[PDB]
């Protein structure tokens, strides 16, 4: 999954 | 802004729209900011940390639209771009995500207040509204997480402050949130800040005075259940702000 600000959950 | 409503700059006249000029001359939107005095705009360090050179930036005040001029607007160069030396980030959470832009027009002037251009008060130290208080957020960020384009017209919405206790729960953000950040979200998760809103104001009315309580910083997704927006908690940075602006 991980994991960025802002975009999608995954 | 996911959800919310369209607006114009008269309803957020401290809002600053910050753009970057590219090597070959195109200009793209970066982030929002807030006018805290005529010569100073406050924003978030993550918005500038890849391109830290002040000559790269243009700041507008009194602008309602992303890619056209609003009558009355003012355009400024950035005389000093001040990033917080304790900035850190891991793919998600930014810490000390706060920046100051000293602005100066090509005529060597700072902002001149008008119907479309005004400053926003800073909070007293360590003085924030109660959790559950409704506050407002403003920006030209995405209207949907999957959108490719930013809206052409400025937007605002209303989110409620969430306690550090609620936000620190592992099904929210765990240890990613610190007491120098504030969480805020909608109760239905249907409205939120999103990509391109960073740097902009979270404004709360603290006994009649509109106050810059927060600066949009980060979040997982946009308007995603159990994942609030996270804001720099301005009332914990007053000494930093006073020193760097007195400058
Ligand atoms: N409020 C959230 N969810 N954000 C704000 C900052 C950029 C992306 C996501």
């Amino acid at each position: 999954c991980p994991a960025y600000s802002x975009y999608l959950d995954c | 802004i996911i959800g919310g409503e369209f607006t114009t700059i008269e309803n957020q006249p401290w809002f600053a729209a910050i753009y970057r000029r590219h090597r070959g001359g195109s200009v793209t939107y970066v982030c929002g900011g807030s006018l805290i005095s005529p010569c100073w705009v406050i924003s978030a360090t993550h918005c500038f940390i890849d391109y830290p050179k002040k000559e790269d930036y243009i700041v507008y005040l009194g602008r309602s639209r992303l890619n056209s001029n609003t009558q009355g607007e003012m355009k400024f160069e950035v005389e000093n771009l001040i990033l917080h030396k304790d900035y850190s980030a891991d793919t998600l959470a930014y810490h000390n995500d706060i920046a100051l832009l000293k602005i100066r027009s090509k005529e060597g002037r700072c902002a001149q207040p008008s119907r479309t251009i005004q400053t926003i008060a800073l909070p007293s130290m360590y003085n924030d509204p109660q959790f559950g208080t409704s506050c407002e957020i403003t920006g030209f960020g995405k209207e949907q997480s999957t959108d490719y384009l930013y809206p052409e017209q400025l937007k605002m919405t209303v989110v409620k402050l969430i306690s550090h206790r609620e936000c620190q729960q592992p099904h929210y953000y765990g240890s990613e949130v610190t007491t120098k950040m504030l969480c805020a979200a909608d109760p239905q998760w249907k409205t939120d800040s999103c990509q391109g809103d960073s740097g902009g104001p979270l404004v709360c009315s603290l006994q009649g005075r509109m106050t810059l309580t927060g600066i949009v910083s980060w979040g997982r997704g946009c308007a995603l259940k159990d994942k609030p927006g996270v804001y720099t908690r301005v009332s914990h940075f007053l000494p930093w702000i006073r020193s760097h602006t007195k400058e």
